[PDB]
C-alpha cells in the first residue's frame, strides 16, 4: 500500500487551500444568478418563485 | 446560465467603457468640464493685490 511518514500532515495546507477555493468557487456561482431560470432556453413558466431554483 | 451573466456584464462594461472614451473624447476636444482636461486659471492672486493697492490709497497721507 501507500507508504505515508509524519510529514504527510504537512499536506493539510494544499487541502485548506482547496477548501478556500471551493468555497469562493461556490460564492461566485452563488452570487451569479440573476440569470437563473430567465434564459430563453432553459427558462421556467409562470410561477417560478415558489419551486426551487435549479442550482 | 452562468455564463449568459459574465457575458452580460462584461457586454454591458465593453458599452460603458466606449461611452467613457467618447466622453473623455468630447471633453477633452473642448476643455469644457471641471473635471479632466482643465487647466484651472485664477485671479485670486490679482484681486489680492488689487485689494492691497486700494487699500494703500486710504494709507496714503501725512
Amino acid at each position: 500500500v501507500l507508504g505515508l511518514d509524519k510529514r504527510a500532515l504537512w499536506g493539510a495546507l494544499p487541502l485548506l487551500g482547496f477548501a478556500i477555493g471551493h468555497f469562493l468557487d461556490k460564492k461566485e456561482t452563488e452570487r451569479m444568478t440573476m440569470f437563473r431560470d430567465k434564459s430563453a432556453l432553459y427558462g421556467r413558466p409562470a410561477g417560478s418563485e415558489g419551486k426551487a431554483p435549479s442550482w | 446560465e452562468k455564463s449568459l451573466h459574465y457575458l452580460y456584464e462584461e457586454n454591458e462594461k465593453a458599452q460603458i467603457r466606449l461611452l467613457e472614451d467618447e466622453v473623455r473624447r468630447k471633453m477633452s476636444e473642448r476643455n469644457d468640464y471641471q473635471a479632466y482636461y482643465y487647466r484651472p486659471s485664477v485671479a485670486k492672486y490679482h484681486r489680492i493685490s488689487k485689494e492691497a493697492a486700494d487699500e494703500l490709497e486710504a494709507l496714503r497721507g501725512d
